[PDB]
């Protein structure tokens, strides 16, 4: 049907790449709300047209609060490609029809509690900011664990008050003493808390740092206390571009506009003008599937089967792409743990004992990993064998 | 003491539509109930419509459900009553009063307004 | 609606005498939990708005002087004045005032003439 | 795809416009005022699909259009002038907007 | 040394108002140059066009502030939004004056968003308080607007985590619905009284017809609803006796925007004492950065603190210590009842008049006497008969001259592979039939006997959907409501102690071996079994759960698992005929049974020494009574006449 592609983008995207279908292909530089409602009100006047595809390269994150507004003020279902647009907001309204693409916090959380499940990192902390959506977080955690074949072992959460006084924030920095930490906070903050810390000495080999997606802002803009090493997942695929993106949403819009055209024939309906609704995709496209590429959504709009990307900090500051996320298992590219002892040059970590042993009947008992939990029993120990 | 303030009499052509309004002050707009009652002359005044100003909750009088209609202006505290349709049997003496309310208890009505004529 | 019935219509006396106005309802105003008749009796002389006289049938307003005197309960009610002065002379009206029972009517009237 | 239309008239006024060629709850309907002395002029369009209607400023007001969508008849309403009428469907390929299939004419006059 | 501020008023005379008060702003801050320069707008009915403009005007004037003062709006959406997001693009803080959505303390979406009205959560905190007061603790809850449902829903929740209490029942839907008589009728079987209402006044209405409908108003209920609800046509449904709360001043709008106009002179005078002060550009044109003060800004607000009432920005940037006042229907007329405090309830000399009888609390929370018990087919406690000729128990008498008193009992046939759904009336009798016969004799309510539709006690297992660990069995049928007290010999663990409560065990025995005519578990053949030597055990039984606790015998939970029976009778019967050759099970039981049968041995171990109980729902006054009778039974000679009636004798 009558689809605009508009792209707001610094990165030089042309436009000739990009029963009744029409395409409208457009690029775009700045970003201030007054230029998207004229452009908004514009093309609403150019042929009816109904579907909106939508990127930016800025960080912004008001572009999208503010296309979802738009979106629910002229009932026209508006999607989500790249940039602060795309980036996941907190709660989407049923009157709103604006869509996004890449996970929420929760499946992000599952990803990560796979990942240190995979290498059997069973103690851990829960330090958490003042930052908005915690509290979602620490529930979500806490029904993930008691229904776990793990039983991994928590520390009392650590939540902050303010930017820290360092005078009782330090007495319950002290009290961690886990090897695997789990950091929910914002950018600014992260460099504050992170310097603290290695002032305090936990910044060792074995004191892991785990943070989602939000503290890994830009890939050009790395600060110096990021120790090189930090475990971080972002749905920034690399191998994919945009390109693929807005195929795959003009897909997903083409089947759910096909497919509640048999059920109804008159679906398709924009707003006749800015100055001056019965059946729609709102509550239909929640199934669907392009191509062998599951690509449905949820309830509250997220995607079933995102892309997400596990990223850590090499030696020379860069956010190292590691591990990718299949239909719904984790794979890993480096099965074995690199040891990372070189976060900064004040680090000289040398304590490990390389154990080889034989096979001898009442000492050493080889026997395959069970496979009900895919983990050796506790009594055992791990090991392995270049056959 | 409360005072309860009218319109200035009209002249209606009939079939046409008139608002009255009320002024209220000395006492407490929001927390009070004001009735509108029809009197015509040489007659008992007939209860048309009460209205609380703190939830607008609106009731009407079934011969004037369909007739009356009551709002209220919390900045100016005072209360509307709109008469439509109006007849040459809508010729008569409109007034507002104030409910008096004791210990919880309401008491009859304390407070009056001056009086409005329709013609 | 409930029916209000005041007798007498009107009376004419002379000034120093007593008198006698009568309220009937047509249904119970008194309510049973609470044991209060909610009649109220009104003076309303010319070209004035109503002044509330009587309310519960029994209690007088604070203007109202002791000569006055509101009795009657359930369906029946009576205002008495003690000592008639030419001051009262007023059409005197008795209206309910439960709520549960609405609308709000009004009896006859009784007109005191001097 | 064959139109048909009512008979001349001679207050207010209605004209139908039946449609037994096609889908008809999947196309627009378009009015057309063509007033002797010069070209044509535009009224508005319906979707009996879902019952959408968009009404020219000039004849806001004026002119009422309604569908039934058992019978595939389309309605046109004036109200309270003298011109041919014509009923319309566009070829559906969409975009280009234009005029393709032409229904009878109805005389109307005071 | 200018001061730009924004406004959106349609009032001629409040227009007036806020002009000199901006101009009574400059008469206590001395001589100083700074100016306070004002911009006002009007009302239009769209939503766009306003949008846009006060935008482009408030952007080109410069302004430091923005403000929504208009509650009577012809629209029922009520929403500054457009002006909150717009002003949110450069960080610019907003102020909210009328609207009271719960979605506006959010600030995950409301970057720069600001309001001195309370959002509806604290009637809710309000209503925790009123708990506080006639020690109530179970409510029912039934919210009708989800976008605002669901926060409601957790400041609740918040709330009671103090207690540490559960609401017996919560529930939301789409607003406007008017069939909503079933899960009144759900609500009436209940024992709370305590209705909790925040809805829509289309809802309110449509529900007080429908309970006034089913009868729902007569004593001892409790009703409790918000301000949003006695408004409207929604009064003219209300019952009479009901309870409301009342925002005080929440609509003068002239003091309102006073005392908004002075925080706002207090706030700008007070940043004008610092450093880096930068301007908002015009950025409707070409102007794609942010205001670089902006959470400068918006935390300086945060941190205002005035004592010229109160008033005082939370985390949520709301005011606190609001007054509320407490209404109630008398007769249809409210009448002022209560007060409410910053944090406390001042009720007034005005009587509590209730929808029912006294204007005491009414203990609105119910009782309950038929008890729907669950057992299971115990060999030597529970016997299964089927009935003589149609429904009756043939009346044998004990060699001690003693009629036995039996029980009708439902249950299915046989196992559903076998038997799909066949379930007859049958007759049970042993141990725990006569314990439960004197407990109902001892105190004074009714029952009704049913079996369990499995013969499993009950384990956790994960459901091949949603990879979700659940119960079954006895825990399955009585977390489920269908049952209410468990008696049978249960076994007390540790995993059923956090689900469900107990009482005084009535039993004490261990665990042992079966044996056909090892020295228990220390056998080494045992701790490396091969096919020769076959000891099983109860499927999805307690025994097996308590031997997979403890992995060192994970080889006997990996031989076990390939021979588990489903009953006792079917163990004790593979064994009889040398099909089997161990049988880890209870003491009490395997001990009757060798009475029974004398080929049946024993072993010699005793180990695991716990005891049987009576499982129950949680926490409920069937608890202390009842224990208190199990142990006044186990005090005096009624356990061994009991075992003389069926434990002690032999055969």
């Amino acid at each position: 049907l009558n689809i605009a592609v508009l792209l707001g983008h610094s990165h030089d995207v042309t436009e000739r790449e990009l029963l009744d279908v029409n395409v409208v292909a457009l690029l775009m530089n700045r970003t201030d709300p007054k230029s998207l409602i004229t452009h908004v009100c514009d093309l609403m006047s150019g042929a009816r047209i109904h579907g909106l595809v939508f990127g930016d390269d800025t960080d912004q994150e008001a572009v999208a609060q503010m296309l979802d507004f738009i979106s629910s003020q002229t009932f026209i279902p508006i999607l989500g490609i790249h940039g602060g647009a795309s980036m996941i907001m907190a709660d989407k309204d049923p009157t709103s029809t604006f869509f996004q693409f890449g996970a929420s916090i929760q499946q992000q959380a599952t990803v990560m509690l796979k990942i240190m499940q995979d290498y059997d990192w069973h103690v851990f902390s829960l330090v958490t900011t003042i930052f908005p959506g915690y509290r979602d977080f620490i529930s979500f955690i806490k029904t993930t664990v008691d229904n776990s074949f793990v039983g991994w072992d928590m520390q009392n959460v650590i939540t902050l008050d303010t930017s820290f006084e360092d005078a009782k924030t330090q007495v319950q920095l002290k009290k961690i003493h886990s090897s695997v930490i789990l950091l929910y906070c914002s950018k600014d903050e992260a460099v504050l808390i992170l310097s603290e810390a290695r002032s305090l000495g936990l910044t060792g080999y074995d004191f892991f740092w785990i943070v989602p997606s939000l503290v890994s802002g830009n890939t050009e803009l790395i600060p110096k206390e990021f120790p090189s090493g930090l475990i971080s997942v972002s749905y920034d695929d690399w191998d994919y571009s945009l390109e693929a993106r807005v195929r795959d949403g003009l897909g997903i819009l083409t089947t759910a506009a096909s497919s509640m055209l048999e059920k109804f024939s008159y679906i398709p309906e924009a707003k006749a003008s800015c100055y001056g609704p019965l059946h729609t995709l709102h509550q239909f496209m929640v199934n669907v599937t392009w191509d062998g590429k599951d690509l449905s959504f949820t309830e509250e709009g997220y995607q079933v089967h995102p892309r997400l990307v596990v990223i850590v900090l090499n030696k020379d500051r860069e956010w190292e792409k590691v591990g990718k996320w299949e239909n719904q298992t984790l794979s890993l590219r480096h099965a074995v743990w690199p040891r990372y002892k070189s976060f900064s040059d004040c680090e000289p970590d040398d304590n490990h004992l390389s154990i080889v042993t034989l096979e001898e009947a009442p000492f050493v008992i080889v026997e395959d990993i069970d496979p009900l939990t895919e983990t050796c029993v506790r009594n055992t120990v791990p090991c392995r064998k270049f056959v | 003491q409360g005072q309860m303030q009218q319109s200035g009499a009209e002249l209606v052509k009939p079939g046409a539509s008139v608002k009255l309004s009320c002024k209220t002050s000395g006492f407490s707009f929001s927390t009070s109930y004001i009735n509108w009652l029809k009197q015509k002359p040489g007659q008992s005044l007939e209860w048309i419509a009460w209205i609380y100003a703190g939830t607008d909750g609106t009731s009407y009088n079934q011969k004037f459900t369909d007739k009356a209609q009551l709002t209220v202006d919390t900045s100016s505290s005072t209360a509307y009553m709109q008469f439509s349709s109006l007849t040459t049997d809508d010729s008569a003496i409109y007034y507002c009063a104030r409910e008096g309310i004791y210990y919880g208890n309401y008491a009859g009505f304390t407070y009056w307004g001056q009086g409005t004529l329709v013609t | 609606d409930i029916v209000m019935t005041q007798s007498p219509s009107s009376l004419a006396v002379t000034a120093g005498e007593k008198v006698t106005m009568r309220c009937k309802s047509s249904q119970s105003l008194l309510w049973s939990v609470n044991q209060n008749n909610y009649l109220s009796w009104y003076q309303q002389k010319q070209g004035q708005p109503p002044k509330l006289l009587i309310y519960g049938a029994s209690i007088r307003e604070s203007w109202v002087p002791d000569r006055f005197t509101g009795s009657g309960s359930g369906t029946d009610f009576t205002l008495t004045i003690s000592n008639v002065h030419a001051e009262d002379l007023a059409v005197y009206y008795c209206q309910h005032n439960h709520g549960s029972f609405l609308p709000y009517t009004f009896g006859g009237g009784t007109k005191l003439e001097i | 795809v064959q139109l048909q239309q009512s008979g001349a008239e001679l207050a207010s006024v209605k004209i139908s416009c039946k449609a037994t060629g096609y889908t008809f709850r999947s196309y627009w309907i378009e009015w057309l005022k063509q007033r002797p002395g010069h070209g044509l002029e535009w009224i508005g369009e319906i979707l009996p699909g879902s019952g959408r209607t968009n009404y020219n400023e000039k004849f806001k007001g004026k002119a009422t259009i309604t569908a039934d969508t058992s019978s595939n008849t389309a309605y046109m309403q004036l109200s309270s002038d003298s011109a041919v009428y014509y009923c319309t469907r566009s070829r559906g390929t969409m975009i280009t907007r234009e005029f393709t299939y032409w229904g009878q004419g109805a005389l109307v006059t005071v | 040394k200018i001061v730009n501020i924004g406004a959106v008023l349609s009032t001629r005379k409040h227009e007036q108002m806020f002009r000199e008060a901006v101009n009574q702003a400059n008469k206590r801050h001395g001589s100083w140059k700074i100016q306070l320069n004002a911009t006002s707008v009007t009302h239009k009915p769209n939503a766009i066009q306003m949008a846009l403009s006060v935008c482009e005007d408030l952007i080109s004037s410069q302004v430091y502030a923005i403000l929504v003062s208009h509650p009577p709006t012809p629209n029922d959406h009520f929403t500054p939004t457009p002006v909150s997001y717009t002003a949110g693009f450069y960080r610019i803080p907003v102020l909210g004056l009328t609207t009271r959505m719960s979605i506006y303390s959010d600030k995950s979406i409301h970057l720069s968003f600001l309001r001195t009205v309370p959002p509806y959560s604290h009637q809710s905190s309000v209503w925790f308080e009123m708990m506080r007061v006639y020690n109530w603790n179970h409510i029912i809850l039934l919210v009708s607007d989800d976008h605002e449902g669901r926060a409601a829903q957790k400041r609740l929740e918040t709330l009671l985590e103090e207690r540490e209490s559960k609401a017996e029942k919560v529930l939301q839907f789409d607003p406007g619905t008017k069939n909503v008589t079933a899960l009144l009728m759900e609500a009436r079987d209940l024992e709370a009284r305590v209705i909790i209402l925040s809805a829509s006044e289309d809802d309110a209405a449509t529900v007080y017809r429908a309970a006034a409908m089913l009868n729902m108003t007569g004593s001892g209920y409790v009703w409790l609803v918000g301000e949003r609800e006695i408004s409207g046509n929604a009064l003219r449904y209300a019952p009479d006796g009901i309870i409301g709360l009342q925002l005080i001043n929440g609509k003068n709008e002239s003091a309102h925007i006073s005392d908004a106009v002075g925080v706002v002179a207090q706030a700008v005078h007070e940043l004008l004492e610092k450093e880096n002060i930068t301007d908002p550009p015009r950025g409707c044109v070409g102007n794609t950065n942010i205001w670089k003060t902006g959470p400068l800004f918006k935390r300086v607000l945060m941190s205002s603190k005035y004592a010229d009432g109160r008033v005082e920005f939370n985390e949520d940037g709301d005011r606190k210590f609001a007054n509320y006042s407490i209404m109630n229907l008398q007769n249809r007329k409210l009448v002022q009842v209560g007060i409410y405090n910053g944090t406390h309830v001042i009720p007034n000399d005005r009587k509590i008049i209730w929808p029912g009888g006294e204007t005491e609390k009414p203990r609105g929370y119910q009782m309950s006497t038929r008890l729907k018990i669950v057992t299971i087919h115990q060999e030597p406690f529970v016997y299964v008969k089927p009935t003589m000729s149609d429904g009756t128990c043939k009346e044998e008498f004990t060699v001690n001259g003693d009629p036995v008193k039996k029980v009708i009992c439902t249950g299915p046939n046989d196992t559903s592979p076998g038997s799909p759904r066949h379930t007859v009336p049958q007759c049970c009798y042993g141990f725990c039939v006569d314990l439960l016969i004197k407990l109902a004799r001892t105190m004074n309510f009714t029952y009704e006997v049913h079996l369990v539709a499995d013969g499993k006690f009950g384990t956790q297992e994960r459901v091949n959907n949603s990879n979700k660990k659940e119960w079954n069995g006895m825990m399955g049928e009585l977390l489920s409501g269908q049952a209410d007290m468990i008696v049978a010999p249960l076994t007390i663990n540790n995993e059923r102690a956090q689900y469900i409560e107990f009482s005084k065990p009535f039993k004490y025995q261990g665990l042992t071996i079966l044996v056909k005519k090892i020295t228990g578990i220390n056998d080494p053949r045992l701790r490396n079994p091969s096919d020769k030597f076959i000891y099983a055990t109860v499927k999805q039984s307690s025994v097996d759960i308590y031997f997979r606790r403890q992995v060192e015998l994970s080889t006997m939970y990996r031989h076990m698992e390939k021979h588990n029976y489903e009953s006792a009778a079917e163990a004790i019967q593979a064994v009889r005929d040398n099909k089997l050759h161990a049988f880890i099970w209870d003491s009490a039981v395997l001990e009757f049974e060798a009475s029974q049968k004398c080929d049946l041995v024993t072993t010699g171990e005793l180990f695991f020494r716990s005891g049987f109980g009576i499982g129950m729902r949680k926490d409920s006054p069937w608890k202390q009574n009842v224990s208190l009778s199990i142990l006044k039974s186990h005090e005096n000679g009624f356990m061994e006449d009991l075992d003389k009636t069926w434990v002690r004798y032999q055969e």
